[PDB]
């Protein structure tokens, strides 16, 4: 019964690396969106600066 | 439309407060990007 249980704890821990990866992958995306949208607004104002 | 005006100008970046205005709207499209990116991590929390 043990063994059943770390076998699925291992399965788990598979899952969750997985949805780690994912959410790493997705947040550099978004990070790279925003040092766009960061470098247009220090890019912009300059008629106003 | 003058949206679409500046970011089609090319002397927009020089003279005028084209750049700042086009950079506005980008920044505005990269806001929506940024939405667009929380509805895509809301399922990595949901499945976490």
């Amino acid at each position: 019964t043990s063994i059943d249980s770390m076998t699925e704890m291992m399965n788990i821990q598979t899952e969750l690396a997985a949805v780690s990866q994912s959410m790493a992958d997705k947040m550099a995306q978004t990070s790279d969106d925003t040092a766009d949208v960061r470098d247009h607004l220090a890019d912009f104002d300059d008629f106003f600066r | 439309p003058i949206r679409n005006y500046l970011y089609w100008e090319p002397h927009c970046y020089d003279i005028p407060m084209c750049w700042s205005m086009r950079s506005i709207f980008e920044s505005i499209d990269g806001i929506n990007t940024m939405s667009d990116d929380f509805q895509e991590l809301v399922p990595e929390m949901r499945r976490m």
